[PDB]
RNA sequence: AAAAAAAAAA
């Protein structure tokens, strides 16, 4: 009766915005970044790649509510690099690193069919 | 309760309070007793009737775990209640304690 | 500040199988890797279920329930079809969804078993799984009832149905889900100690420890960190399982670039 | 309705007066029928006044 | 006896041979009576007693039907098998084998029922194992994100998707013609706009020509479900020939309102009477949400708080996701060790591929049994496994308590329980809500409540919901005689009858329950006179 | 009965906070709140008029200023769909909507209270878990009632009376209560341990579940070589403001305050927080639970509602995600003892039964003098129960002093979170003594308890004695007295219930008219004076 | 438009107008069943 | 009523590998050994062929409703 | 029961009648309701 | 005591001073509360309810409308708890505004 | 089918819920409904020694199947080998005597 | 649509 339908764990409505940035106030140089439609997969992956930044001070996510398919991060950076820059450079460098893996798997795959 | 915890003693040799910590803790009584007096116009009589039926629904956890050490009629638990509330002429277990 | 570099080593392959180790990466990304194996990497499944003859002796949505759980081979095809909500058609068109068919009348006094042989598909790349077991001429098994079991009929009982399966992840429904278990293990040693044993002597050793018989865990080392992960994916029948990995990656990798050019999107403001 | 809207101050007690009854009735005549319903029409006297 | 499971030598053989004998109540006094032929060989230096008259068969024939389905009832606490014995009446499976052709009011009926891992042998005789009502499902006692909490479970989403615990709710109507001589006349046919008066606003169009729906059509909301109309009365008026623009009346029976499902089956007979009687079967599927009521085989029952998927559940180094999370804090308080017997000894069964045995008061079975037996095949000897988080993928610090039992869907689902209410029906004498989510009834605001409320000192909630929300009045109140007075609210008059009072007339508001009180009381010889002044 | 008001099960929810309630979105859509038409928000509720009943959020009525109803059910004459100042829309119950929430029977003040809508997807009422012991809800097919005030005078009483924060604290016993609960308050013990040390990355998830956190990172307990957390210095985030206070853990030895390490516990049992922070100590019930002076109560009575109330949610979300990297879990291991353990249980198990004999032999042989008070039944009843429940308190108390602290069962025993001793040492020493009626199992047959014991037999089996654990078993004759034993507190809760329930009705109905006057006074419905101050202090 | 019916344990196509008796032509059993519409009914297979 | 498609907790297809149980079962194995020989290694597997009861075929042996 | 029509029915003829042979039987139908009879206790007559 | 359940004096003073408050023992029975000077709505609410009510026909007692439950049966504003005092609008007040 | 266990106009003397309607809901449930013994005793009884669990119930009537609420001990199962007595002529018996 | 009875949930 008050199932919802399947389709909204991963599908946006109209007009909803994947990403909305908000600037914190209590402190400098820190954003909370709230991506809808997503789970623990990418703010996991976003996260402990961040923390490999060392320009980086404070980088967590949060899921709200499990009912509500959403996820927050708060980033706070250094006084010369925003958090949205460290943000794309998490991202970046996330493709990059699956990108050898995938590359690597498929040599491994070739190698391991054509060796016998 | 007041003049046996803030004397003159205990103020200056065990607490050692300041002057302003002394006006500051003195105002802060002050207002909290304000605070904790009943308000006019609440409803006393059903708080105290609902503050005493209420402990009557948990008088039964006791139940077991008894043997008895004395062998003196008493009633206990609710019907003893039983007994307070409709002023019975005859109580179950009459006793007098001498 | 930078990216990992991961090494992967693959220590077993088979057609319904992959058993491999990654080297050199966060535990994130592995954790990562086994939920976009398990629910975001997309297979066909039956999901359009229309019956116009069911004189059996089970219901029409129960039967359309287990006809919905067969898995389908979709390794050559998931990647061109599109998904309903992201074609401009509107009656199901053949780069959108595959079309099957069954049409059954038992008419003998023995018992007919309708299994997934008796589904017939307009796609000749889209089947189910049993084309890997009706060639086995070799049956020295002793049975040759290796099809799923769709239902069983009596004399005077018929089935006939249209189906359209349609492209999706298990996120959405586990009818979708690729995988038959993911078995994702590190430090089976237990040298980082993340789990606490009150007497390691009662546990039986991992298949990938290292320890000699009469030792039971690994000295407590606090610089270790996890870069060293033991993955074992095992394939339900729809996918490959190294089409699975792979296609995992491609979901993994096309969800951080939507998520990169939406955040440069905002970024204009 | 142009009444003035008043909140009741007591509840005055009592017993009704047969001479009472008989004014505020508005059965004139008092109820006779022991009949509800009278040939597709409610009758005057009856139970269903 | 093993030539009766060939022949003949029967249980009524063996009682006339002289071995067995029905011992009543009131001969027990008199007769001493052996717990097992292993106090019957005990030496006379120690032996509780030498003259023994009888023995028993088995002390599990002590319990009943529904209380020796229990694995191991003797390891639990007495008020959780009385608990579950009330609770096993309430499970759901197959009933009975031909549900096809049966039309109960109401059934429930699993998808896929199993029989237990861990059975008793009582069991073989109550055909549990051919007619079962719960599901042998993998259980991991944890806290997971605190979901599953106050004996609440945690069910895995993807097994539900995959056939965990779907059942059908099957439903039957049924209406009947009358043709009687002397009443009003009615038929079975579809209904119609200018022939019937006061037609419900429904979708009349799913009916055949018969007004009675087949089997397939998609059933939901308030659609009309039998179609009967009735003869009206021969009102004719010769006032006015034009007013009776119908002839008949709609008494059609119509679908409840809160339940979608398929037509299952649709039968037309005669009654004893022998006019035309309807019985049609509607199922309705239903899928475990949140709040539906899941039991174990130990009292051990609970509510879904939520449902995780795969990819957000904990799981084993085998990528085992267990189907039902539970809370360890159900266990000390309850002190059901029935429940984690049944667990290992599930676990055991599984591994090894035997249906164990849960008998009770059988010295066989021990725990010390299971465990070296459950060493063997690789586990942990106490069934503990090392699971992980199924968010970050980190282990849990502390091992947990994984492994089949068996669960016992109730029919107790929310969809059959939620109801809401912001204006409906009244009655008719009192003009307050009416009664039940049938009739679409309002909550008992009980004395309890206002009891509360005095407490809480809030006046203008108890207003509210003692005047404002339940049945407000308006009176007009002679201001002499403190009666109520006749209104005329068109020509705007007042006038009282006792009085003869036209203008001195007031207005009070009050609820509608008081002024039958008063007018019961006023039939009680007895004036409450409202002096408003 | 009222009309506008919804009733259906509940089922939990750790992540909201107290004051807050999970309402289903068919409920919200049936349910409707008449908000009326001002300047400020003429906008929102012409777009809600626009939205008509088939959209959620929108609204079912127009109440003009006649009296006159429009509905909105049906697609109306856009002329009709028009909003004057003073109008009324009843609107869909939309979020922090304030409700009046309700659990049957309504025993006390804190039965039905004020709660915000928060609407959420699936169909039950989701309440907090704090939220149980007020209510006596259970989530085990429980099912709970909820009202919607409809007017903003009652929505501004239900804001400043009725409201979960201001119902903390009992004046049945001036004690909070709500606590925390459950695998809340095992975790609550599991985290302020010392050995507890939390990694730079736990500490930073960690604190996304503290609202009130002023964004300023703590320094590390430990700075070299690895940087990391304890579980005291993240608790001493969540706890806000001034807070002092010294209370024990409930395995604090007596002798340990009169020795030198009173304020250094060798076991961290001596909590002491200061300056809103935590200093020492584990918590557990006595700490953070219902009793009188707990943190709970301290920090409502320096802090005030509203602080005290996010308290109580600010404590359930970071301590249950650290529950995920901890985790918690009993099985069939924690309920078995050190084979030791069980030759020393079973040993005394058998003294106490041979003591029983040669009590029963020395009854028999005249030689049991009998005490004053009491006959000759009485003083061997007495002397049998007491061996046979210092037996039961003994074994117990062993298998207790056995445990290992990696057993779960005594982490929540000593947690307080849920069981006791008894709990311990009838699942693992023994069950004990059945009783009917504080007696022996009575000759139900002729001098026998059953057809298998012999006639005139006084000895702990035919008693009822049962000297078997739940992990051992037991055996047909004392299982048969368990059953008895345990119908009687089935029995007791029945029986009584209606006399509760009248007596309570009785004590309402004599004094629902008492009342504080504004003279400080305390009167009745007649004006005649009881008390010339309320509780003779007028506090 | 006369419909058809189905013998309880005929199971024979009766056929007849909605005004006569419901009895089988063929055993005369008083029990019919309404065969299957002709409507397709669209199944997820969710 | 019959055996299930996929197994719950692990999505396996068992819906093969239930008259090839049932053959196993009468030829001459145990229970064991034809759970091994059907390579269902996994006891989440194996709980949904032990426990399982066909009652698909008490129910074809009641007549058709058509002929 | 004996004087049923369902007495010392084999299981194929009890399902050729659309009969469960599962069914213990024991109960009444009255009006197409299926009624049970539950035993009452009573004090044992003449007995001192 | 005897249970170890624990309940503020105030709320147990309260009824033992409801009790001896007209010099004899004033049971909470149907002989003590019906016996009172209270109004014939309140007593009626309680037990006894048409004999009650016929009592005080016969008697015309007046009932003044000063309880809980009598002005909860008028459906008037309860004069207690919030509902203990009236709302004036003050007319000088009313300074520069919108 | 009504269960009032007499006449028809006399019904207000008579026992009510004698014949009860079969509680199909699982195979279990129609066993226990088949198999219960009700105690004439009502259901608003303050005393509490007809529900207790007497000693002379071993393996005739069932320990632990008793509903809960006002009814508890009162509505009870029999044991599985349970066999109440027919009955039978005392004849025989007394010309053997 | 009313009234009564029965079975249950907390
Ligand atoms: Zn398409
Ligand atoms: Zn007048
Ligand atoms: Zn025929
Ligand atoms: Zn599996």
């Amino acid at each position: 009766m008050n199932a919802p339908p399947t389709f909204e764990s991963f599908l946006l409505y109209e007009g909803e915005k994947k990403i909305i940035k908000e600037l914190d106030t209590k402190v400098t140089n820190a954003a909370i970044f709230t991506i809808n439609k997503e789970d623990h997969t990418l703010g996991n992956m976003i996260r402990n790649q961040l923390l490999k930044d060392p320009n980086v001070l404070f980088a967590g996510y949060k899921v709200p509510h499990p009912l509500e398919h959403k996820f927050v991060i708060r980033i706070q950076t250094t006084a010369d690099y925003s958090p949205q820059e460290a943000f794309m450079n998490a991202i970046t460098d996330l493709l990059a690193e699956l990108s050898l893996f995938e590359e690597r798997f498929k040599d491994a795959i070739k190698e391991k069919k054509e060796g016998g | 309760l007041i003049r046996s915890t803030l004397c003159t003693k205990y103020v200056s040799e065990e607490f050692r309070l300041s002057t302003e910590a002394f006006e500051w803790l003195v105002g802060e009584i002050e207002t909290r007793f304000q605070q904790a007096q009943a308000n006019p116009g609440e409803m006393v009589g059903a708080l105290a009737a609902q503050s005493l039926g209420e402990p009557a629904t948990q008088m039964t956890l006791n139940t077991f775990h008894f043997a008895g050490v004395s062998s003196k009629n008493v009633t206990l638990g609710v019907p003893r209640l039983k007994e307070i509330i409709n002023i019975s002429k005859k109580p179950k277990a009459p006793s007098l304690t001498v | 500040p930078y990216a990992n570099q991961p090494s992967v080593q693959i220590t077993e392959l088979t057609d319904d199988n992959v058993k491999f180790v990654l080297e050199d990466t966060e535990l994130s990304v592995a954790n990562s890797l086994r939920r976009v194996f398990i629910a975001e990497t997309p297979t066909l499944a039956i999901d359009w279920v229309q019956l116009e003859a069911n004189s059996t002796v089970l219901s029409d949505e129960f039967l359309a329930h287990r006809i919905g759980l067969i898995p389908l081979i979709s390794d050559d095809v998931v990647e061109r079809l599109q998904y309903t909500r992201d074609c401009i058609c509107l009656d199901f068109c053949p780069e959108c969804s595959v079309e099957f068919t069954l049409d059954v009348k038992c008419s003998e006094e023995q018992t007919r078993h309708v299994t997934t042989a008796d589904l017939k598909s307009s796609n000749a790349k889209v089947l189910p799984v049993t084309s890997r077991n009706q060639g086995e001429e070799d049956n020295e098994y002793g049975e040759s009832n290796d099809e799923i079991l769709i239902i069983k009929l009596r004399k005077g009982q018929e089935l006939k149905l249209r189906a359209y399966a349609k492209k999706g992840f298990g996120k959405e429904h586990a009818k979708w889900n690729p995988t038959a278990g993911v078995c994702f293990e590190y430090d089976p040693d237990n040298s980082m100690r993340h789990t606490l044993y009150p007497k390691p002597d009662e546990w039986p050793k991992s298949e990938h420890t290292e320890l000699e018989d009469d030792q039971y865990e690994a000295p407590y080392n606090w610089e270790a960190k996890p870069n060293k992960f033991f993955f074992n994916v095992e394939s339900a029948g729809a996918l490959k399982p190294e089409n699975i990995v792979v296609m995992g990656v491609q979901v993994l990798k096309n969800k951080l670039s939507n998520l990169q050019t939406q955040l440069s999107h905002e970024s204009q403001n | 309705s142009k009444a003035p809207l008043r909140q009741v101050k007591r509840v005055q007690f009592g017993i009704l007066s047969p001479d009472e009854i008989r004014r505020m009735s508005v059965t004139e005549g008092g109820v006779q029928f022991a009949e509800t319903m009278e040939g597709g029409r409610p009758k005057l006297g009856g139970l269903m006044d | 006896l093993k030539e009766r499971d060939y022949n003949n030598y029967s249980w009524q053989v063996l009682v006339a041979s002289g071995v067995v004998e029905y011992i009543d109540t009131l001969e027990e006094e008199t007769v001493m009576i052996a717990m097992s032929p292993y106090d019957l060989k005990q030496d006379k230096d120690y032996a509780y007693c030498t003259t023994y008259t009888h023995c028993e068969i088995h002390p599990a024939m002590i319990l009943g039907v529904c209380a020796s389905i229990i694995p191991f009832p003797d390891h639990n606490q007495s008020p959780r098998n009385t608990y579950q014995s009330a609770m096993g009446k309430q499970a759901m499976g197959v009933y009975i084998t031909n549900f096809h052709v049966r039309m109960d009011t109401l059934a429930h009926v699993l998808y896929y029922p199993m029989k237990p891992l861990v059975t008793t042998r009582s069991m073989e005789y109550l055909r549990f194992r051919e007619l079962p009502a719960g599901i042998n499902s993998i259980v991991a006692i944890l806290c997971y994100t605190g979901y599953n909490q106050e004996d609440s479970v945690i069910l895995n989403a993807s097994a539900v998707e995959r056939g965990f615990f779907r059942s059908v709710f099957y439903r039957s109507y049924k209406d009947s013609e009358n043709k009687r001589v002397g009443d009003q006349e009615e038929n079975f046919e579809k209904p119609h706009r200018g022939t019937c008066q006061g037609m419900r606003n429904a979708h009349y169009d799913k009916l055949d020509d018969d007004g009675i729906i087949a089997p397939g059509i998609r059933v939901s909301g308030d659609d009309v479900v039998i179609g009967k109309t009735i003869t009206l009365p021969e009102n004719d008026d010769e006032l006015d020939s034009n007013t009776k623009r119908f002839s008949k009346r709609d008494a059609s029976t119509f679908l409840r309102n809160s339940e979608t499902g398929i037509v299952d089956q649709v039968m037309l007979t005669l009654n004893s009477e022998g006019y035309k009687f309807c019985k049609i079967r509607v199922r309705s599927v239903r899928i475990p949400q949140i709040g539906d009521k899941f039991a174990s085989r130990h009292g051990q029952k609970g509510t879904c708080g939520i449902q995780y998927r795969q990819e957000d559940m904990a799981f084993t180094c085998e990528g085992l996701a267990p189907d039902i999370i539970i809370n360890p804090h159900a266990i000390p308080s309850r002190m059901t060790i029935g429940h984690l017997i049944e667990c290992l000894q599930g676990k055991l069964g599984s591994n090894k591929g035997e249906i164990g045995d849960a008998t009770p008061f059988n010295d066989a079975v021990n725990v010390q049994k299971i465990s070296t037996f459950l060493q063997e095949y690789g586990y942990h000897l106490r069934g503990n496994e090392v699971m992980y988080n199924g968010h970050t993928g980190r282990k849990i610090n502390a091992q947990v308590f994984l492994g089949p039992t068996y669960y016992q869907r109730l029919k107790h689902m929310v969809d059959d329980k939620i109801h809401s209410r912001a204006r409906g029906p009244v009655q008719i004498l009192v003009r307050q809500p009416m009664e039940g989510r049938a009739r679409d009834g309002g909550l008992r605001f009980g004395e309890m409540e206002r009891d509360c409320q005095i407490s809480h000192g809030a006046a203008q909630f108890l207003r509210e919901r003692l005047f404002e929300v339940s049945d407000p009045y308006r009176v007009h109140i002679c201001n002499f005689c403190g009666l109520i007075a006749i209104a005329n609210l068109r020509n705007n008059t007042f006038e009282c009858k006792g009085c003869k009072n036209k203008t001195q007339i007031s207005q009070v508001r009050l609820p509608y329950a008081a002024k039958l009180l008063f007018q019961e009381l006023m039939s009680m010889n007895i004036a409450p006179r409202l002096m408003v002044t | 009965r009222v009309d506008f008001s919804a009733r259906t099960v509940i089922t939990p929810d750790p992540n909201l906070r107290i004051d807050q309630v999970g309402v289903p979105r068919s409920i919200a859509q049936n349910l409707t709140f008449p908000e009326l038409v001002t300047p400020f928000n003429i906008d929102r509720m012409q777009e809600l008029v626009r939205r008509g009943n088939s959209q959620y959020p929108g609204a079912k009525y127009i109440v003009r200023d006649n009296g006159e109803r429009i509905d909105l059910r049906f697609h109306p004459k856009s002329s009709d769909l028009h909003l004057q100042c003073g109008y009324k829309v009843e609107r869909h119950l939309r979020d922090d909507d304030l409700v009046i929430f309700n659990r049957q029977p309504t025993l006390h003040k804190m039965s039905m209270m004020g709660h915000r809508v928060k609407v959420l997807p699936w169909s039950t009422f989701r309440m907090n878990l704090s939220c149980t012991s007020p209510y006596n809800a259970d989530f085990d097919g429980d099912e709970m009632n909820l009202h919607v005030p409809q007017s903003m005078e009652t929505r501004a009483e239900v804001e400043n009376i009725h409201i979960t924060p201001r119902q903390i604290i009992t004046p049945q016993a001036n004690k909070p209560v709500m606590g925390i609960v459950q695998d809340t308050l095992t975790a609550v013990r599991k985290m302020t341990k010392r050995d507890v040390f939390i990694t730079r990355e736990q500490v930073m998830n960690l604190l996304m579940f503290l609202p009130t956190w002023d964004a300023k990172m703590p320094q590390p307990c430990i700075l070299k070589p690895r940087p990391l957390w304890t579980g005291k210095q993240i608790f001493s985030l969540i706890i806000p403001g001034n807070v002092n206070m010294i209370r024990t853990h409930s395995t604090h030895p007596d002798e340990e305050d009169e020795g030198p390490y009173k304020w250094i516990s060798p076991g961290d049992t001596k909590v002491m927080v200061e300056h809103g922070e935590l200093i020492m100590g584990i918590l557990c019930k006595k700490s953070l639970g219902t009793s009188a002076g707990s943190l709970l109560h301290i920090c409502f009575l320096e802090l005030g509602h509203d602080i005290a109330g996010r308290f109580y949610g600010n404590i359930q979300t970071v301590i249950n995600n650290w529950l995920l990297f901890e985790g918690h879990s009993i099985g069939i291991g924690d309920t078995i003892a050190d084979p030791q353990t069980y030759n020393e249980i079973q040993q005394a198990i058998k003294k106490a039964k041979d003591d029983v004999i040669n009590v029963i032999q020395k009854a028999h042989n005249m030689e049991l003098e009998p005490t004053p008070g009491n006959t000759l039944r009485q003083t061997f009843e007495n002397k049998v129960n007491r061996i046979l429940n210092d037996a039961r308190d003994k074994t117990g108390g062993s298998a207790k002093k056995s445990l290992t602290e990696y057993n779960n069962l005594k982490a929540m025993v000593v947690s307080g979170s849920k069981g006791s001793n008894i709990n311990i040492s009838q699942v693992i020493a023994c069950v004990g003594q059945q009783n009917v009626e504080g007696k022996r199992i009575p000759y139900g047959f002729r001098k026998r308890t059953l057809p298998h014991f012999i006639k005139d037999d006084y000895g702990p089996e035919s008693r009822g004695f049962v000297e078997n654990s739940y992990l051992a078993g037991l055996t047909p004759s004392e299982f048969y007295f368990h059953a008895m034993g345990g119908r009687e507190g089935l029995i007791d809760t029945a029986v009584k219930t209606a006399e509760t329930g009248y007596i309570q009705r009785r004590l309402i109905k004599a004094m629902e008219s008492v009342m504080v006057n504004y003279d400080g006074t305390v009167r009745n419905s007649v004006g005649q004076l009881i008390q010339l101050r309320y509780g003779e202090d007028g506090l | 438009t006369a419909m058809t019916y189905i013998c309880g344990e005929c199971h024979h196509e009766n056929e007849m107008r909605p005004r006569d008796p419901i009895r089988c032509r063929e055993c005369g059993y008083r029990i019919m069943y309404k065969k299957r519409t002709k409507r397709l009914v669209v199944f997820d297979a969710r | 009523m019959i055996i299930p498609i996929r197994c719950f907790t692990c999505g396996k297809v068992i819906g093969n590998k239930w008259e090839s149980y049932l053959g196993l079962l009468q030829a001459e194995y145990t229970e064991g050994d034809a759970l091994d020989a059907l390579g269902l290694k996994r006891y989440c597997c194996r709980r949904m062929l032990l426990g399982h009861v066909d009652l698909i075929e008490k129910l074809l042996n009641y007549a058709p409703l058509e002929k | 029961s004996t004087y049923c029509l369902l007495s010392q029915l084999t299981d194929r003829d009890l399902t050729e009648l659309n009969e469960c042979p599962l069914d213990p039987g024991g109960y009444f139908i009255i009006n197409g309701s299926e009624k049970v009879l539950i035993a009452q206790e009573k004090m044992a007559t003449n007995t001192v | 005591q005897f249970y170890g359940l624990y309940v503020n004096y105030r709320h147990l003073a309260l009824l033992c001073d409801v009790m001896t408050a007209k010099g004899h023992l004033m049971a909470i029975t149907r002989h003590g509360i019906n016996r009172q000077d209270t109004g014939a709505l309140m007593r009626c609410s309680f037990e006894e309810t048409v004999d009650v009510l016929m009592d005080a026909a016969a008697h015309a007692e007046t009932d003044p409308m000063r309880g809980v439950s009598e002005n909860i049966i008028m459906g008037q504003l309860p004069k207690m708890g919030t509902g203990c005092f009236d709302l004036l609008l003050d007319a000088e007040k009313c300074r520069f505004g919108i | 089918a009504t269960g009032n266990w007499g006449d028809q106009k006399k019904a207000h003397q008579a026992r009510a819920g004698v014949s009860q309607v079969l509680n199909r809901l699982t195979f279990a449930s129609t066993l226990s409904h088949l198999r219960r013994v009700n105690s004439p005793i009502g259901r608003d009884g303050k005393l509490a020694k007809p529900r207790q669990l007497h000693n002379t119930l071993w393996g005739m009537l069932c320990p632990a199947e008793t509903p809960e609420g006002a009814a508890v001990g009162l509505v009870k199962n029999l044991a599985l080998m349970a066999y109440i007595s027919v009955g039978s002529q005392p004849s025989p018996i007394l010309e053997f005597l």
